[PDB]
This record gives structure tokens, sequence and C-alpha cells, in this order.
């Protein structure tokens, strides 16, 4: 009767109800060979050159900052 | 109206007198569904839900 | 919430359908995120054994996933506004910052297509040609979830 | 602290009430109005009465100075009573033995299937249960299965067969650990002829009820190996062979085939 | 077998091997639907006949019919939970009868002690059946599948403890007096041929 558990009736049987509980119950490789080119790319991006206020020029001067840097790794 | 009884509360005749939604494979057992959860909530709970007299909430 | 859901269904029950209807048990949705990135540079190609696509998925940080769903960043903002905003509090690269494609499964989720290869430079305008279609599967992917 | 009513630092604290409140006086001395800090009294003086001061002194410092036959007789309706373990062991948790005569359940565990002419595994998965329950009746039960074995030989041959499949039925449900089978040792000399006996019918029930490559499995891992020297010395070779001849006389063989080839070999 | 073996109740019959004496199968034991059937029918015809019959003739019509199908059954009874509310249903309906033939339905003037009294001392001595608790478990999931035991009910409402002995832990159970008679009879078959050899 209470919850699922239990008759709903004791008039029908003989028992009297109490239902109760149990007691007894117990209870990669490639990703650094691209990271390898990130580094390298990030080399390009932080050699900048935007102080020279420069184009080509700044352009080629990063350029030679990379190959620096590519030669320095290699 | 649905023959279920507090353990405080008093009892009743019934009034009235497969499914897989009873499937163990689509069950999930956390806590279990008591009979005060099936009271307050007789449409999310209690299916076939006949002549039910919702409660009051929270004043 | 289960009172709104009870209602729904005593309403469905009562008003709009005059059947009596089973109802399962209440359970919730959940989503699916990384711990680690993927460890094999891993491929796929078209039908047409021609176009070969290799990317890896790794975790994203904190702010960002909130952010995105609250729409503190757009990418209806500039590509410079945007890298600003990852640059001044997430700290990234201008790079990575300028690699961000699309955002999750709809607009605005919380998932960041980057785009960053220096092998695939030499051909970045068709790159860009297949960018939109990368993003339908991107989106659809992450829209579904495997 | 007006909220917490100063509970944590009272004004009323331990080791300084030594002065009872009637003898002492409730005066209201304030900040504000004229408190004399006596120190006239606190230096020493040359005062004329200085005799009968010390005397006035002296005399202030003078003045201020059965049922265990109950306990069968329930167990044993409560038993009777009770159709399945189930039932019984929860009876006996409605009912709430205390915890000191533990091994006294255990004794009539033990006692009520010696009374059975044929085994009922009622009482093993009670015993298992009382070891899945609380951990008291674990190490009760382990304490006197040491006891049993030392008092072996007291007991009949159908005594001795039900209190074999007890610790079966403790062993092979992994009710009680394989620790405290060290207390068995392999050895013709000293081991009763019903030792020998209640070790073969134990590990038939084993061989039975469980497999013998699991058994093989459960017996040969060096973590149990400290608790199996007793049983597998490999040592004083004369008990080995009788190791080797018991285990394949009790029609089982195979185990004693690593003492086979340590006899081989040594 | 998922997990491990079984260890059950004595209504679960572990099956051994006849080459590797090892246990390779278990048998699960109930009882048939119309075993409960003949034996409400049995109970009924008691009732049929109570009309004219004494007190003791009953008790010993009760006892009669419940050792034949107890002893006939013996473990598949604990695995049939219906069959033990059957029990409780017609010892209550045995007493009921016997506070039908007195013009009494009292309780208290009904207590266990005019029931379960020996007639050697006087009583009826009938047996005892439902002053146990019936195990309640999920009814959602005992269709479906086996969930152990939960709770506990009452057989009937006896006076407080009274721990009434069950006959079932006087009868003992079928494969274990199998196990014993194929071990008897083999040290039987022994003593013999040495008798035979000795002529003794």
């Amino acid at each position: 009767m209470y919850n699922g558990i239990g008759l709903p009736t004791p008039r029908g049987s003989g028992t009297n109800g109490y239902v109760q509980r149990n007691l007894s119950l117990v209870r990669n490789p490639d990703i650094l060979d691209h990271e390898r080119k990130r580094r390298v790319e990030l080399r390009c991006l932080e050699l900048e050159e935007m102080m020279e206020e420069q184009g080509y020029e700044e352009q080629q001067i990063q350029e030679k900052v990379a190959t620096f840097r590519l030669m320095l790794l290699e | 109206a649905l023959n279920m009884a507090i353990p405080g509360g008093p009892k009743f005749e019934p009034l009235v007198r497969w499914n897989e939604f009873n499937d163990i494979n689509k069950i999930i057992i956390r806590q279990p569904i008591r009979t005060e959860y099936k009271i307050a909530f007789p449409y999310l709970y209690n299916n076939l839900p006949h002549h039910v007299h919702l409660t009051w909430y929270h004043t | 919430g289960e009172l709104y859901l009870d209602c729904v269904m005593h309403d469905l029950r009562k008003m709009y359908s005059e059947i009596d209807i089973k109802v399962a048990d209440p359970v919730v949705t959940f989503c699916e995120t990384v711990v680690e990135t993927s460890s094999l540079k891993c491929f796929a190609e078209t039908p047409n054994k021609k176009n070969k696509i290799t990317m890896i998925a790794e975790p994203l940080e904190k702010g960002l996933a909130e952010d995105i769903e609250n729409e503190v960043v757009q990418i209806t903002w500039n590509r410079k506004k945007l890298g600003e905003f990852f640059q001044t509090k997430y700290d990234w690269d201008l790079l990575a910052a300028r690699s961000i494609w699309a955002f999750g499964p709809d607009a605005t989720g919380p998932n960041i297509l980057v785009d960053d290869t220096l092998p695939s430079e030499v051909d970045k305008a068709l790159l860009g040609s297949v960018k939109d279609s990368i993003v339908q599967g991107f989106q659809w992917g992450t829209r579904e979830g495997p | 602290v007006r909220k917490d009513g100063f509970k944590d630092h009272p004004i009323i604290l331990e080791g300084l009430d030594l002065v009872e409140e009637d003898d002492q006086f409730t005066h209201m001395l304030p900040l504000e109005d004229d408190y004399n800090p006596e120190d006239v009294l606190n230096v020493f003086k040359m005062d004329p009465n200085f005799m009968e001061n010390e005397e006035k002194y002296k005399a202030i410092k003078k003045e201020i100075l059965i049922n265990l036959v109950s306990f069968r007789r329930t167990i044993y309706l409560a038993i009777q009573s009770s159709l399945d373990f189930e039932e019984c062991a929860h009876k006996l948790l409605k009912m709430e033995f205390p915890e000191s005569q533990t091994k006294e359940l255990c004794n009539m565990i033990l006692d009520c299937c010696a009374q059975q002419r044929t085994y009922e595994k009622f009482f093993g998965l009670l015993a298992g249960r009382f070891c899945m329950l609380k951990k008291e009746y674990m190490e009760s039960f382990e304490g006197i299965f040491k006891e049993q074995y030392d008092t072996i030989h007291r007991l009949e041959t159908n005594k001795l067969r039900n209190v074999a499949k007890m610790f079966a039925h403790l062993l092979y449900t992994d009710s009680l650990p394989w620790s405290v089978l060290e207390c068995i040792k392999l050895s013709e000399e000293t081991t009763t002829s019903s030792s020998r006996i209640f070790v073969k019918i134990f590990f038939q029930e084993l061989c039975e009820y469980m497999g013998l490559p699991k058994l093989n499995a459960r017996l040969k891992d060096e973590t149990l190996q400290p608790f199996f020297e007793g049983l597998l010395p490999r040592d004083n070779p004369r008990n080995t062979r009788f190791a080797i001849n018991f285990f394949t006389s009790i029609g089982l063989g195979g185990l004693t085939d690593e003492l086979r080839e340590h006899l081989k070999n040594t | 077998t998922s997990y491990e073996e079984f260890t059950h109740k004595d209504g679960v019959w572990n099956l051994q091997n006849e080459v590797t004496k090892e246990r390779t199968a278990q048998c699960f034991l109930r009882v048939d639907d119309e075993s409960m059937q003949r034996f409400h029918n049995r109970v009924r015809q008691i009732l049929m006949a109570s009309g004219s019959t004494t007190f003791t003739k009953i008790v010993n019509k009760w006892n009669t019919a419940l050792i034949g199908l107890m002893t006939y059954f013996r473990e598949a009874v604990v695995n049939t939970q219906e069959l033990l509310d059957l029990l409780v249903k017609c010892e209550n309906k045995i007493q009921t009868r016997i506070k039908i033939g007195l013009n009494s339905k009292m309780p208290s003037r009904f207590p266990p002690v005019v029931f379960y009294t020996p007639k050697e001392l006087g009583g009826l001595g009938m047996l005892s059946m439902g002053h146990v608790l019936i195990p309640q478990s999920d009814l959602r999931w005992s269709k479906q599948t086996d969930v152990g035991i939960t709770h506990f009910r009452s057989g009937m409402s006896h006076e407080e403890d009274q721990l009434i002995p069950n006959l079932y832990r006087y009868i003992q159970p079928w494969e274990s007096e199998f196990i014993d008679s194929q071990r008897v009879w083999a040290e039987y078959a022994l003593k013999r041929q040495e008798a035979i050899a000795q002529n003794r």
C-alpha cells in the first residue's frame, strides 16, 4: 500500500497489514610537427617590424629575422 | 483515488476495484520515486490519473 | 521543471487530448565535452578521393564557452575586434585569434573552429572557398554529436 | 557574538570558579567614580602592632584553612520460526542483541547446523549475511573458525561435515577472507585424522560449487601464499609428499602439480 | 550465468557435472499453479465437510493435507510466494471456521494458544505456516526481473513475538536428502561388501 510495496487492503486477506522494512538488506607527432611551424609563425608575427613604419622594407626585415630564426632553430 | 498511502496516512479500498516503459534497459534508477512524489505530481508520475484532486501549492 | 511539465501533461490529458497516455521516467539531457586533445592528427577525404582534411579536437578555456553563449564575443564583430577580445583577457595569439572560423552547433555555440594551417596556407584561397562547407560540416557535427 | 550569545567564549569558564558567591560580595565600583587603587596595603610597613597583626593573619589563615540459556532459547526459536535467513537476520536486527555476544551468536549458528542430519544452506546464507551486514560478525566468524580448527576433534562426522560446509559457504561465497585460513597446516604429524577429513570435505565442497581452474586461480595467487604456506610449505618434503598424495587421494590431483615438480627438482 | 554462482535459499538445485564433479548449471524450482489450485480446492473440501466435523478431526484434515503438500514440495515452496499467501489465507480461514463453529469471532477470545497447543496437552496442535514475514519488493520490476527482498509483511497478527516454529525448519531439503542418500547407500554398499568378504 505504501509506495508499490505491500498488500492494498488487509480486509481481503487474513493479515493485519503492517508492511515493514527489511533490516537484513545490505547497503600527436604530426601535431608537434605542426607546432614547430606554429612557433615559426609565432616568431614571424612577433618580428612585426611595425616601428620603422615601412612596407616591403619591413617585410624584408621580418623575412630576414624569420630566416635567422629558422637558421638558429635548424 | 490512486490507491497508495502515507504510513501515517489512512488506507482505503481500491477505487478501480506489456510496456517498453518498464524496460530495464531504458530506466535509470538513482533516487526512488516514492509516494509523496506521485501524490504531488500525479500527471507526471501516475499513469491513468483518475478523479485526482490537486493539492494547494506553497502559501 | 517538474511542476511545469506536470501542468503540461495535465493540460494534455484533460483538455488537449481525451486519451489516457503513459508517461515514462523524468531524466535530464547532457552535452559532450573533452578532457585532452585528439592524440591523432586525424583525416578524412571526399567521396571523389581528392580533398583530404586533417583536424584535431581539444578542450576550450574557462570563460570562452559562457562568453560565446552569452554573446559577449560575436562573429558579427570585426576579426581585429575579436582578436583584441581574445588577446586582452584571454591572451591568445593573434594568428590563433584570426584563425577562428565558427562558433558551435548553432549561432554562437560554445565550440571554436580554429583554422591555423601553415601547410595549407599555400592554397588559402581554396581553403576560403571550402571554408563555408567546412563551417556547415562543423556545425552539423557539433549539432549531432557522435 | 550577539547572535551566538558568546557560546564559544562564555563568561563562565572552567578553571577559575574557586570562590563561593555567598562568601564573595557584589560591589559596583565605577571608573568615573573615585575608585581608590588601595596601594597602602600592598607594601610592607613597620607597624607598632605587628605581633597582633601577625596573630590576626595566623587566625585568618587558620579560619580559611540464565541470560545465556534464554539467549539460546530465543535464538533457536527465532531460527525455527523464520522461514528464510533474510527473515531470521531481519528478526535478529529487530531484537537488537549487543555486540558482546556475537561469538555466542556464531556459536549457536554453528551448533544449529551441527544438529542437522543433512546440511542446509539456510545457516550458511545466514552466516554470509551476518558477514556482509557488519564487520564484527565477520571477525567473530574468523575467530570461531580458528577456534573450530583448534577443536576439530571434539565433533563427530556429520557435525564436522556441517561445519566444513559452513566454512566452505563462507569461502566460495567470499564471506570470510582466505587470510585466516593459514591456521590450517598440511602436516601429517600434528593434524588429526578428523582434521584431514574436515579439510577434504571442505575442499570437496569448494571443488563442487566452484570450478577447479578457478580454485587453482584462487589457490595460486601470490598475495595469499603467505596464508597458503601453512597449507603449501614445500619444505620437509615428506610433508610435501603428504600434501601431494592427500590432494590426489581426495580425488582431485592437479592442485599439487607445482608441489610434484617441487618434489622432482628438490 | 553472468557474475558468479547464485547462493540461493535451497530452491535452486546447483547441477553437478558427472565427470568433473562441478556445478555447471542451476535449476530454479517453483510450484505449478494447478498444485495451488488443487490445494486450495482441498481446503475448500475441508471447509465443505466442516459443517458436520469435530474440531480435532478438522485439525487432523488440515495437518494431513498440509504435511502432504509440504513434504511433497519442500524446496520449491520458498520460491512461490503466492503459495505462502494462500497458506496464510487458508490458515486464517480455518481459524475463522473455528470462530464460526463457536459463536464468537473475538481475537482475544481466540489466541494462538488454543490452536498451537497439542492435543496430548488437550489442545489442537494445528501446524504453523503463517507466523512468518512475507518478503516484499517492487511490483513494477517483479513481473520483469528478480529484485530481491526490500520489505516484510506479517502473516497474521499474533501476540507480539511468539516465535512459533515453521515446519520447513524441520523438514530436510531435497538436494541434501539426495546427496546424503547417495553417500549413505554407497557406504552401506561398501559395508555389505566388507561383510560378505570377511563373512562377518
